[PDB]
């Protein structure tokens, strides 16, 4: 498994669109690249694929 | 979408209008007046020769 570390992300847009409003971006430090899969820990918004 | 602005009417005057809006680029206008007549509402009175 790719270690991932230092993850952070900043704020373009946020729009109350309905069907998805804004663009986050999120940089990190890693070692070799690979597969990975992302989620929302909160019901506030849902993150898309 | 909307935007108002009001220009100076010196002729040979380019004016430069700003526009924002959120989840775009900035973007410039540019308005420049080239003439200007004032016709009045004539009705002739009479002539003369």
């Amino acid at each position: 498994a790719p270690a991932v570390t230092n993850l952070e992300c900043q704020v373009a847009v946020c729009t109350h669109s309905s069907d998805f409003g804004g663009i986050a971006t999120l940089t990190f430090k890693t070692d070799k690249p690979g597969k990975c899969a992302v989620h929302s820990h909160s019901n506030v918004a849902t993150i898309q694929e | 979408y909307e935007h108002t602005a009001t220009i100076p009417n010196v002729v040979g005057f380019p004016y430069k209008a700003h526009i924002e809006r959120n989840g775009f680029s900035p973007m410039t206008l540019q308005l420049e007046v080239l003439g200007t007549s004032l016709e009045p509402t004539l009705n002739l009175e009479y002539i003369t020769c």
